[PDB]
RNA sequence: UGAACACUUUAAACGUUGGGUAAUAUUCGGAGGAUCGGUCAAAUGAGAAUAUUCCGGAUGGAAAGCCGAAGGCGAAAGCACCAACAUCAGAGUCACUAAAGCUUCAACGCGUAAGUUUGGGUAGCGAACCGGAUUAGAGACCCGGGUAGUCCAAACCGUCAACACAUUAUAGUAAUCUAUAACGCCUGGUGAUACG
């Protein structure tokens, strides 16, 4: 595994519009680790230096300091490295030494620095969250409120993210509790057209094949 | 029958007169040649070039 | 993946050696999100 | 390759048709007519 | 999104009213179809075909 | 005209602050390049290939199992644009 | 009655349309209509003033009604809708038809 | 080569004629030692705008497709089989690939 | 290096033939009875016979309106309705060829647009000729009708801030960084027009 990864480096360290010697131990070492191959949006473990009452001191190691506001940060994303957020008394105690879970929006600013940051976009959370659940559809329920009623089903407000449900996959009390909050189930979402398909947990998954 | 237009189809006569003198092209350039499939030898050249001038 | 294409398989079998060789990672980290999704709702 | 061309145009010859029952095939065309509200496929 | 088949030479009406044709009669530009430019003008001329055609 | 081309692209890269100089190979390029490398004008010359367009398999310049230091144009002719 | 409307702008001048729901036309009416020339035919007020008009001459008519198909990119025409709507006719209806 | 022909025809003819038209294409392609590959209509669709400025046909207008193979001296004879006939009114033909990849 | 073949990929490359069009002014009957045109502003006229318009019909050819852009193709001028014929071209892969390569003195072709000879008739465009305007005269700018020409097919002309003002080509990493190969041109300004 070693052996045939150094190999791999040399062999697409061939066919290059130079000679390129000595630049082979660059890319072992690069191999390692050094930084990770796709980067927008990729979210990482920083290290917190100090907290101000508004900007907070985080390690980068990849363009020097982090600059956050704090009235974003909360200790859900003090990562901790056993799984559990940690024991603090209060909820944003974030201690300087722990590990965060900070997201890199950008590596270079026009200011010297880079974005990194864990905005606690919640619409953000269920983005990846529900990106992931159709990911994760093939491998429990989600709120929502409805709002109004229109031609082919009724107007659900999940999560910051207004969808609309067909008729199909739709209960019949839902016509008839118009306007109390709910839980539902995702199926999928057309990101190209933003349109967002959902369905009542009591109505059940039967088939829809994946037209694509 | 319908070998019959499958051998009608990949005829000669259907094809684009372009298409159809780029393929008595390579029968000039197996008449032509000193080898087996020499396409570059100046034989070769003046024989396309004499054919395409006509 | 790419050890299994140097030593000698095409890209897709590879690809899917590398499902079956590195899920048990993935169905960890979509638990560990999973709880970090109940923790911010 | 030239062989698979042959293979696949010998085998796709039924629905290729055949010039004696040009007017049959017509009568067997016009009889259900074709959807054009969304898209035709190949074929 | 840029599945080849069915929408690389296909005049009908389906693919171009849902991500090529503005409403009033028009079509909608490069800026907004975000798809590869030399196939966005093949398609865009076969829309424009399809706006000599007896349809749209 | 292989010494004027030599000649020249010194001239470049000393007033274009380039420290590599790159030439079309010849039997005088590669004589009078042993030449200059052996009075010392020069640190050392390789014979390179642009990488990129070789292909599936051409011959490929492998400096360590090739002999240091190639003496004729014709082992430096066999392979494609260097 | 029942009639349709077509305005037209132009910087020199405005035009607003009394015709019949057939699209006969019984009239139209400028900011030249009310003898505006020039710039004063570009002014606001000339196009109200055949707008107050054209409400006029569609009582006369005996429409109260007149669908409106407004034309032109002109600013002088919007003044004359709104003039109408104030001034009360009631449009058979209130629409936009240039081509 | 293939050709498509994504014709028009009158629209609300009693079909007695109209399949002979296409019987009379039919018998033009017949010709030149080339067949149809397949007649596909969309059996009819209202236009989207009016043609022959001379008589005033209108829209409703109904829609036949060839598919020929063809060798290129049979065109003359189809531009006068196409041109002729005052029962239709458009007709694109479209060159398609050897792969028999119509429409 | 230069060139021909087999694939991958290219579109406003080039000429011919058939069909189309938002849109155009003229016209045949009908709605409707004094405005339209137009400009910083004013002025001949359409019009008491019916004007802008509006209905619906005919005419006939211009131009390809959006796409479409510090986008492409071209040797350059240039090239922007399709569909088809049609002849290329250019790039990449994979193979042939082993200097057939570079430049162009001379010669010779291409050559936007005007202009002339020939044939007609013509949506729109816009020199004359008459009419009015900032001003003292106004011949112009601007309002107003509008003829050759712009349209077509054949010929002649060949000149120009026809510019990358960046010769062409090779060799280096899109040059005005610059060695060379053949070139073309300049030699202070005003004076290039007249002859041949």
């Amino acid at each position: 595994s070693d052996l045939d990864d150094v190999l791999c480096r040399h062999t697409l360290r061939l066919p290059k519009p130079a000679s390129t010697g000595q630049e082979a131990a660059l890319r072992l070492l690069s191999r390692f680790n050094g930084a990770l191959p796709s980067l927008r949006g990729q979210t990482i473990l920083a290290k917190v230096l100090s907290v101000d009452s508004e900007r907070v001191t985080v390690d980068t190691g990849y363009n020097g300091v982090a600059e956050v506001p704090r009235a974003d940060v909360s200790i859900a994303h003090v990562h901790t490295a056993d799984g559990a957020a940690p024991v603090r008394p209060t909820t944003s105690d974030v201690r300087p030494g722990d590990l965060l879970r900070l997201r890199v929006d950008a590596p270079y600013t026009p200011y010297g620095d880079m974005q990194l940051t864990a905005v606690r976009e919640e619409s953000e959370f269920k983005r990846r969250l529900a990106w992931g659940e159709l990911r994760r559809a093939m491998e429990q329920p989600v709120s929502g409120r409805v709002l109004n009623d229109c031609v082919g089903g009724f107007a659900v407000g999940v999560a910051g993210f207004v969808a609309f449900l067909p008729s199909a996959m739709a209960a019949r009390d839902t016509t008839q509790r118009v306007g109390s909050l709910q839980s539902f189930r995702i199926v999928a979402m057309d990101e190209a057209r933003r349109r967002i398909t959902l369905r009542d947990a009591g109505v059940a998954a039967a088939g829809f094949r994946r037209v694509g | 029958s319908k070998p019959d237009l499958v051998e009608k189809l990949l005829s000669s006569d259907v094809l684009g007169k372009g298409e159809r003198r780029r393929y008595e092209r390579q029968a000039l350039i197996r008449e032509f040649q000193r080898h087996p499939a020499d396409t570059g030898s100046p034989q070769v050249m003046v024989a396309v070039w004499t054919h395409r001038v006509r | 993946q790419l050890q299994l294409m140097q030593a000698g398989a095409a890209r897709e079998q590879a690809f899917t050696q590398a499902e079956q060789e590195l899920a048990g990672r993935l169905q960890a980290l979509r638990s560990r999100l999973l709880g970090s999704a109940a923790t911010a709702l | 390759a030239r062989a698979a061309r042959y293979q696949r145009l010998l085998e796709a010859s039924r629905n290729w048709i055949r010039q004696e029952d040009l007017e049959a095939a017509i009568n067997r065309a016009l009889d259900n007519p074709e959807p054009f509200g969304f898209v035709t496929s190949l074929k | 999104v840029a599945e080849v088949l069915e929408k690389a030479d296909y005049k009908n009406v389906a693919f171009l009213t849902r991500w090529f044709l503005s409403p009033a009669g028009r079509l909608l530009p490069r800026r907004q179809t975000r798809l590869p430019v030399a196939v966005h003008k093949h398609v865009s001329r076969q829309v424009r075909l399809a706006r000599h055609m007896g349809l749209i | 005209n292989n010494s004027c081309t030599f000649f020249g692209s010194i001239k470049r890269d000393v007033v274009n602050g380039v420290p590599f100089c790159l030439l079309r190979p010849s039997r005088l390029a590669l004589d009078m390049a042993k030449v200059v490398r052996n009075l010392g004008i020069v640190d050392g010359f390789e014979v390179v290939q642009r990488r990129s367009r070789l292909g599936a398999h051409d011959f490929v310049w492998l400096p360590e199992q090739q002999p240091q230091e190639p003496e004729h144009l014709y082992d430096t002719s066999l392979f494609r644009q260097r | 009655l029942e009639g349709i409307v077509h305005i037209q702008n132009t910087l020199n001048n405005i035009i607003l349309t009394l015709t019949d729901k057939q699209g006969l036309i019984k009239t139209y009416t400028s900011a030249g209509v009310v003898g505006y020339k020039g710039s004063r035919k570009s002014q606001p007020v000339a196009a109200e003033k055949a707008a107050e008009e054209l409400a006029r001459r569609a009582l006369k008519l005996g429409y109260s009604s007149v669908q409106v198909r407004l034309k032109g990119a002109g600013s002088n025409k919007q003044y004359a809708v709104t003039s109408l709507a104030a001034a009360g006719l009631t449009i058979t209806s209130l629409a936009d038809v240039t081509p | 080569p293939l050709y498509e022909l994504l014709m028009l025809a009158k629209p609300s003819l009693p079909r007695a004629e109209m399949v002979a038209l296409i019987k009379g294409l039919g018998d033009l392609v017949y010709r030149n030692g080339g067949f149809v590959t397949s007649l596909k209509s969309f059996g009819d669709q209202h236009l989207a705008y009016d043609l022959r400025r001379p008589f005033e046909k209108y829209d409703r207008a109904h829609i036949w497709q060839m598919d020929f193979v063809s060798s290129v001296d049979a065109i003359k004879p189809l531009d006068h089989g196409l041109h002729v006939n005052n029962t239709v009114l458009r007709w694109v033909l479209v060159k398609r690939p050897m792969s028999d990849k119509s429409a």
